[PDB]
RNA sequence: AAGGUGGCCCGGGGGCCCCGGGUGUUACAGCCCCGCCCCGGCAGCAGCAGCUCGCCGAAUCCCGGGGCC
RNA sequence: UUUUGAUCCUUCGAUGUCGGCUCUUCCUAUCAUUGUGAAGCAGAAUUCACCAAGCGUUGGAUUGUUCACCCACUAAUAGG
RNA sequence: UGGGAUUAUGACUGAACGCCUCUAAGUCAGAAUCCCGCCCAGGCGGAACGAUAGCGCCGGAGCCUCGGUUGGCCUCGGAUAGCCGGUCCCCCGCCGGGGUCCGGUGCGGAGAGCCCUUCGUCCCGGGAAACGGGGCGGCCGG
């Protein structure tokens, strides 16, 4: 009962009001791999936004302050925050039920997940236009944990990449003993054509 | 005059009507695109009343009818003439649409005129409309067309019904 | 307007044995190899006849802007073709007024030391990039050559000498020092 | 021996910006974005259930703590799927973003 | 790499408006977003339709551009492309689909029946199989 | 007459066949206009070839479903 | 809008009214420093302009004075 | 006490504008500025570890209190002016990959999907299974 999504080549705001509306209407959404967010416009005046967002201090004692929050999770919470009433409980409640991930842990890595077409750089930016990984943005701007997320992301593609094979190996004897045995088992494929379930 | 939906084409005659002086004034016959036969007759009165000594009041208007299109599956290249009032001054154009029909034509010429220049529908007079043959046409929008063996394909082709899945696992293609 | 149709025809010579995955490039021949991505640039590269004899490489639907991007890949791929079978000899002579400048060469012309510019202690470790060869030809005092078959980065390791030797708060009109590019060809003539 | 009811959520009462008239209410069921397919859901039996501290009476068994609210799909509401309903009493607004057990039993077939 | 084009000829398959589900050709071209089309023998009227609407195939279908109906009609049974339509995979998937919706719920019982069996034999058989393989490596 | 189909000439791709380029007016593909053949003649008709373009009902009536009281 | 004036909406059952001392931060329309362009720039010295306000911008005689004028060092003795 | 990405600026290749051109796509050097590191505090944030007072574990009965829910999907990686599955006679790696060649491609080796299904019990026959179901010790992976 758990929506993943992934987060490579989709656009920061186009998702994030898909999920703060089914965030509020129960739905138990979890985001990862962020560093595959990417935002349109160029690189320069994206980071023009950013370091004014950081300019932007409490005078008197910042640490009472804005929180910039480097990270690129904690920054997509933050701009859930924006589309969310954040000072009621039914919206704290809301943000319980997000749970967010840079990069991609255990429990998440044995599982289908789910990808949102509407929100997705080859569709919605045209060819000629630029765009920028938040990833690379974040590193610029004080991230310290760039090639530790890389280096655990390598290990995981390679233990992916022999179960892959695992299943392909399975579909090839399936295929093989379908076509063996056939002959015992036409009539029911036959009735499966008829309601369109083999074709 | 809001050009709602799609034009029409509309044949206006009208006259003053008899006096003492005069008991048979000369019938005056105009071509109104509009969308309906209220808004041809205040436009009729309109451009009379720029050139005629004519007004409603004075006068009447004898006979409103629509006019087809009377070879609506032949395809046209139509050349428009213009008039319009800029922010500051006025300016005659000599414009080339290539459409089936008078009536889309001018809608074209409208919503073209709206984007290149802003141009609010009111200012604008229409003063003549030709179909015009493919020798006879300047602009090279229009002369690539005129060849038999065109050909081209459609390279990104961005999806519509996006939101029908919102959710889904494999990544849309858009190469066939 | 939106152009319907452009392209461009670059007939190659029979020696070269190109290929392609998609938009990268790959050129083989006497000198060597050369790969070229072109993910960027969105174009159709068609590599139709026998002999090999020609490339064509369309452009549907193309603006003003669009259009500028076929004759530039025509061209880096014929200068391509000139750094596979010929290369690119780079000349560039040392000018200088009074005092000479002692220049030379490390790692097998990879590395140039340059010292005694203008009589300054400082002394400038210029490095060459990869696939270049700094050469102090013969029969000729000052006189730099640099060969190789990209012609991009022998180009820019030129003018990296260049804007290193480079005289600060001073009247350039008058003090006309330094290295200059005066020659450019190939290795072998055709 | 399965599920006899179709999912809805609360998602909130018919309200403008600044003021929400709470008899009535909206749900958004799953599964169904057009009011083309809303033509199927009208006439509908709807039933809040809840559960509470001190026992109470069950027809046909012993006194459990589980209740219920019994309401109606009154009408369609918007183009993309949402529907209105009227409940018998008002609804809690503790309620918003949770279950609501469409029946199907005043078919309409 | 584009292996279909816009030819006046081409057939195209409607998608979805009101001619759904129609087979129909490109007469000619007017503008960079709107062509002319026609399809006699399916019940289609010559009209007006944009190129974002249908999806082309790879049947063309040849005759001039201009060419008024009665050389469409001849030059369609002559080729005879409703038959190769049908013969094509895209029509039975399409018909697969279609039945699947029209699925009544005495035939969706008995297929689950005949799937639950189908597939214990396949499960036999594959498991036989991997041992099989196994013994082909001892 | 041409947004030039077969024919002719030049190329370029194969060893008689396929693809570009050039004249040109029906030829084994078509388009355009005038006159005469009972507005030439035949159904049908604001066309369930379920949307090529409209305005209407003393020239118009029927049936069904939901909600609230 | 750091001068000056024109205005009277707010407060007259009371907002403590000029200067100096001390102390923080802030603006840039850059005096000097860093990097660079242009000169009727040979070098030196000196002028004009761009990025840039992070770090500096004094000691004293006379006057209640802010302001003014002067001596002395300085890289500089810029303005609010 | 030390780095990075870059501004202003000087430059490369190169069209649009048969030439030219620091820019249009792309690329290079670059600094008291900008960000970080070195340095100060350490979150209604986590950590491995030790010791464990009538008590910690291990294996039935009723009987309080908080509520929500009313089948599961156990995974390649990425491209989109291109992809997937096959094969390789040919070339590398510890069996993995690569090229040639054959099938799909409005995706059907389809998430518009795939899987599990519960009325129960009794006899008997017919098909499939018999190397399988279910009940104890060892061997693999994090
Ligand atoms: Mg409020
Ligand atoms: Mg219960
Ligand atoms: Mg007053
Ligand atoms: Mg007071
Ligand atoms: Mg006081
Ligand atoms: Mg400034
Ligand atoms: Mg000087
Ligand atoms: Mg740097
Ligand atoms: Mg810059
Ligand atoms: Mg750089």
């Amino acid at each position: 009962q758990v929506l993943v999504l992934d987060g490579r080549g989709h656009l920061l705001g186009r998702l994030a009001a898909i999920v703060a509306k089914q965030v509020l209407l129960g739905r138990k959404v979890v985001v990862v791999r962020c560093e595959g967010i990417n935002i349109s416009g160029n690189f320069y005046r994206n980071k023009l936004k950013y370091l004014a967002f950081l300019r932007k201090r409490m005078n008197t004692n910042p640490s009472r302050g804005p929180y910039h929050f480097r990270a690129p999770s904690r920054i997509f919470w933050r701009t859930v925050r924006g589309m969310l009433p954040h000072k009621t409980k039914r919206g704290q409640a809301a943000l319980d039920r997000l749970k967010v991930f840079d990069g991609i842990p255990p429990p998440y890595d044995k599982k289908k997940r789910m990808v949102v077409p509407a929100a997705l750089k080859v569709v919605r930016l045209k060819p000629t236009r630029k765009f920028a990984y938040l990833g690379r943005l974040a590193h610029e701007v004080g991230w310290k944990y760039q090639a530790v997320t890389a280096t655990l992301e390598e290990k995981r593609k390679e233990k992916a990449k022999i179960h892959y094979r695992k299943k392909k190996q399975l579909m090839r004897l399936r295929k093989q003993a379908e076509k063996n045995v056939e002959k015992k088992i036409s009539k029911f494929t036959d009735v499966l054509k008829t309601h369109g379930l083999l074709v | 005059m809001k050009a709602s939906g799609t034009l029409r084409e509309y044949k206006v005659v009208g006259r003053c009507l008899p006096t003492p002086k005069c008991r048979t004034p000369p019938l005056y016959r105009m071509r109104i695109f509009a969308p309906n036969h209220v808004v041809a007759k205040s436009r009729f009165w309109y451009f009379v009343s720029q050139l005629k000594k004519m007004k409603k009041s004075s006068g009447e208007i004898v006979y409103c009818g629509q006019v087809f299109e009377k070879s609506p599956l032949r395809v046209k290249n139509f050349g428009i003439w213009l008039r319009y009032d800029s922010r500051s001054g006025t300016h005659n154009m000599y414009r080339e649409y290539r459409d089936l029909t008078t009536a889309g034509a001018v809608t074209q010429c409208y919503r073209d005129m709206g984007a290149r220049h802003r141009a609010r529908a009111h200012s604008i007079q229409i003063m003549k409309v030709e179909e015009i043959a493919a020798s006879k046409c300047r602009r090279p929008a229009v002369k690539q067309f005129h060849d038999s063996k065109i050909k081209f394909p459609l390279p990104h082709r961005v999806l519509r019904r996006q939101h029908k899945p919102r959710f889904t696992t494999k990544r849309p293609n858009t190469f066939f | 307007m939106k152009t319907i149709l452009s392209n461009q025809t670059v007939d190659i010579p029979e020696n070269v044995d190109i290929s392609l995955k998609g938009r990268t490039v790959i050129v083989k021949g006497p000198r060597g190899t050369l790969r070229r991505d072109f993910n960027h640039i969105n174009v159709e590269l068609s590599l139709l006849g026998k002999k090999k004899k020609r490339l064509r490489v369309d452009k549907w639907w193309g603006n003003r802007k669009e259009l500028a991007t076929v004759r530039t890949i025509c061209s880096h791929v014929q200068n391509m073709i000139k750094g596979v079978t010929l290369g690119f000899r780079y000349k560039m002579r040392s000018v200088y007024a009074h005092f000479p400048i002692n220049v030379v060469i490390q790692e097998n012309g990879s590395l140039v030391e340059i010292r005694n510019f203008l009589g300054e202690k400082y002394i400038r470790r210029v490095r060459m990039r990869p696939g270049v060869a700094c050469s102090v030809s013969q029969a000729q005092k000052d006189e730099l050559v640099l060969e190789g078959n990209d012609i991009e980065l022998v180009s820019n390791s030129a003018a990296l000498i260049q804007q290193a030797t480079t005289v600060k708060n001073k009247d350039i009109r008058k003090f006309l020092d330094g290295i200059y590019v005066s020659e450019k060809g190939t290795v072998q003539q055709a | 021996s399965g599920r006899l009811w179709c999912k809805a959520i609360f998602a909130g009462y018919k309200r403008g910006l600044r003021n929400q008239r709470e008899h009535t209410a909206l749900l958004k069921i799953e599964g169904v974005y057009a009011r083309d397919e809303t033509e199927f859901y009208l006439g509908k039996r709807c039933a809040y259930v809840y559960k509470a501290k001190n026992n109470t009476v069950t027809p046909g068994g012993k006194p459990n703590k589980t209740r219920v609210i019994w309401g109606k799909v009154t009408r369609a509401h918007g183009n993309s799927g949402m529907v209105r309903a009227k409940f018998r009493s008002n609804l809690p607004a503790k309620a918003i973003g949770h279950r609501i057990r469409v029946m199907l039993y005043p078919s309409r077939i | 790499v584009f292996r279909r084009f816009v030819e006046v000829g081409r057939v195209a398959y409607v998608s979805f408006g009101p001619h759904a589900g129609k087979l129909v050709a490109i007469v000619d071209v007017i503008d960079q977003n709107r062509a002319l089309v026609d399809g006699p023998c399916t019940r289609v009227r010559r009209q007006a339709m944009p190129f974002k609407c249908m999806q082309l195939t790879d049947f063309i279908l040849k005759f001039p551009h201009s060419a008024r109906q009665k050389y469409v009609r001849k030059a369609w049974e002559k080729a005879d492309i409703n038959t190769k339509w049908a013969a094509t995979r895209w029509a039975k998937k399409i018909e697969a689909r279609e039945r699947k919706a029209k699925m009544t719920d005495f035939d969706r019982y008995k297929v689950m029946k005949a799937k639950k069996m189908r597939n214990r034999i396949i499960k036999n058989e594959v498991k036989k199989l991997q041992r099989a393989a196994l013994l082909k490596a001892s």
